[PDB]
């Protein structure tokens, strides 16, 4: 348990930076991001 | 689900019954409990109507009032009388909940200030030993009183799953645009609030439907569970939005915000609301917490039509550590003034805890 | 004289001709003052993306406080360049 | 970028009342601060209206005019005062600054004539270097123990505000000759006028000059040679409103020559003739530049409010201002001779008399250096 919590992290946290990826290369569908961050995180 | 309310001490009582008055009329049901003929959802509070409250001298002054078809000062005597009568309100309680189709919630109205400080702390630790399921919000208010007032601060820090309201800014804001120089003056104040408060649990809306989607969005862990009220209105919705980030307005006497939660009780236009959202990002008129991912929400809702554009913020800032470390250290100060006295210290010691807790939670590494 | 009339009244050609000199030869202040003032700010791979380019005009156009009408729609913001890396030259363009 | 205003004093709170009517009367703001039905960027001065207004006896009275919706006699004393309010006062600054989106200046209204607030200018210009380093700060004093309480606010001033004098004097003879008065809120008449037309291109967007930095930029050369005067002809061709602007009868002052002009224009009039009107000025040479740089006027357009005639305003940065100085300074060595320490006086006197220098030195051909 305590060594399966911190693996749902690197798994859920990769497939956020996935979504906040594709939801940015548009031409709304464009304020989605300002939705999801606010504080300026997952500026990677 | 419904929400059974609790009025302790004279505080509640008063509160409460001017809670009740605002809320009955903003619903078609008359004073004597019948429904005037003149879609909001009253079963939540309402039982088919009778309001499921449970009041806790000043009764007297409700039994004479129109409303009559509705239904000492040290903290250890309050804790030690609600410890005699345990199995007496607790039977009043029992069927309250029973009877209830499922019960939700144990929402208390009381003032940290005699008896309902202590009979007050005296309850919160009886009901989540008795039901651990069962949200309790309280909706305290903040004014030998340095002792009470951080006493049940003690038991509001695990006990509460959930508003502080003092009446410092209370006196402020009376002083200042209602011209007041009175407890019957202030009172139409709060109660605007506690009514606009749950203004998203007697309407069908698209989400927080639940007492428990209100609470679980402000609060992002059990320990920072104190939470603050704003309102403007005593028009766009970036003009309400604004002015609700003003402090003149924030009820309470480096820091940032943990969420906030915005309620617009008007007929404002539905698509514009992302623009103001957007203009807010921009001008930088607030500041979050730097670990977590913290988000702003607003929400719409409809008046009653039998009862204009309003609105209210809900929030969790982490100024409210600045109101404990007044109680804090005004008990210091008595401590070295004047069986055994150690159920001070102990509070006095969770107490701390919590201060810290809040100091740690502004800075980049609040994790460990 | 029904022809041309029917311009006017109807379709607002007068309006468009003084609205594309609001954005497109920068009369309206507050605009280029905050679209300029945005993509100055950065300076290769980023600030060529359609996530930021595309999208730091509709955060201009808010801050514009003369617009948002049909006519301040169709402002596609693209590029006709790929930079590689002091100058005085950005190549970007700006089409209704 | 929003801009917020102070008001000190008996002056300052009369002048800057005034000039929140005619500000509030060009938009259609009723008195009662709502908007009535009968373009104009009202978000720089007005906040939903409510106006940033700081004010600090006569109060009671401009609560009780129709506007009450819209919100000793030394130098140390004044100064005295400001230090036992230092933090009481200073929280409706910060509450007001970061509760505005982008702070970009603050406009100072006060007077320098001996009063509580002359001090109390002295004191606030110290503590807007200290707090806000990056917010510029602008100030619309006005000339009249007097000497005294004048030339030491000089001090702060010439290191503190990045930026229109107004003397009393030369506003007088426009009283008496074109309105022929023989009061003090009879010549505030024109004052407020000066300071609305002052911010036109700030109201109402433009493609040149649309933020404070965009005006200042341009005339203040040196962080010293930092003071300004003002023109307003209107009391029709361009040829006629520039002509009328360059006379001494009309400017609000009391070898030599300019270093830089603005003419704001706010009528409808032709712009295909605003080039002439330039070639005009220069080939008759009825204005002196300096010698060592280019120095040019410029000229920018606006539009007057719809709801409210070909106006103008002219501000100008002329060496000229130095024999004003001079009138004050020359008071105080004979009131140094006539009458705990007395030596902040001393350095007073002695900084003023380096602007006085610096502004001598900017009229001959070899400035540099």
């Amino acid at each position: 348990f305590e060594a399966t919590i911190n693996k749902f992290d690197k798994n859920f946290s990769a497939h956020l930076l996935d979504l906040l990826a594709r939801l940015s290369i548009y031409s709304g569908m464009a304020s989605v991001i300002s939705r999801l961050d606010f504080n300026g995180f997952y500026t990677e | 689900r419904e929400i059974i309310t609790l009025q302790l001490g004279q505080c509640g009582n008063q509160i409460g019954f001017e809670f009740w008055k605002q809320l009955c009329a903003e619903h078609g049901i008359s004073p004597e409990g019948i429904v005037e003929e003149f879609t909001d959802r009253k079963d939540v509070f309402f039982y088919q109507y009778i309001p499921r409250a449970v009041l806790l001298r000043v009764i007297h002054s409700i039994l004479n009032s129109p409303y009559a078809k509705l239904y000492g000062n040290n903290w250890a005597s309050g804790f030690s009388q609600g410890e005699k009568i345990h199995e007496d309100i607790f039977d009043i309680i029992d069927r309250e909940a029973d009877g209830s189709d499922s019960l939700e919630g144990f929402v208390l109205c009381h003032s940290i200030a005699g008896t309902g400080s202590g009979l007050g702390s005296y309850l919160l630790e009886r009901l989540n030993d008795r039901y651990p399921k069962k949200l309790v919000q309280t909706y305290s208010v903040f004014p030998v009183q340095p002792y009470n007032s951080l006493l049940t601060l003690k038991r509001l820090t695990q006990n509460a799953d959930c508003v502080v309201l003092d009446n410092t800014a209370l006196n402020r804001i009376a002083t200042d645009r209602l011209h007041i120089q009175s407890f019957s003056q202030i009172n139409q104040l709060v109660s605007t609030i506690m009514s606009a408060s749950t203004t998203t649990l007697r309407y069908p809306g698209y989400m927080n439907n639940d007492l428990i989607g209100l609470i679980a969005s402000l609060i992002p862990t059990p320990r920072l569970h104190f939470l603050m009220t704003g309102y403007t209105p005593l028009t766009t919705v970036l003009d309400v939005m604004r002015r609700l980030l003003q402090p003149k307005n924030v009820m309470v006497s480096n820091h940032c915000y943990i969420a906030i939660l915005n309620i617009i009780q008007g007929e404002v236009d539905p698509t514009q609301v992302h623009k103001s959202l957007q203009r807010i990002r921009e001008r930088k008129l607030a500041n979050f917490i730097p670990w977590g991912p913290a988000s702003i929400q607003v929400a719409l809702s409809r008046k009653s039509p039998y009862l204009r554009v309003s609105g209210l913020m809900m929030a969790n800032h982490t100024s409210i550590s600045s109101l404990f470390e007044r109680t804090c250290r005004q008990y210091d100060k008595l401590r070295k003034r004047e069986d055994n006295f150690d159920e001070m210290d102990t509070s006095r010691e969770i107490v701390q805890q919590l201060i810290d807790e809040y100091h740690a939670a502004t800075r980049p590494d609040y994790i460990s | 004289k029904a022809a041309v009339d029917y311009f006017f009244v109807e379709l607002h050609l007068e309006a468009h001709y003084e609205a594309l000199r609001h954005f497109l030869l920068m009369e309206d202040g507050e605009f280029a003052q905050s679209l300029s003032d945005l993509l100055f700010e950065k300076l290769p791979g980023e600030l060529l993306n359609p996530l930021v380019l595309n999208s730091v005009l509709s955060k201009a156009l808010q801050c514009s406080l003369h617009g948002d009408t049909p006519h301040a729609s169709n402002l596609s913001l693209a590029l006709k360049y790929l930079p590689e890396v002091p100058d005085v030259l950005s190549c970007l363009e700006l089409r209704y």
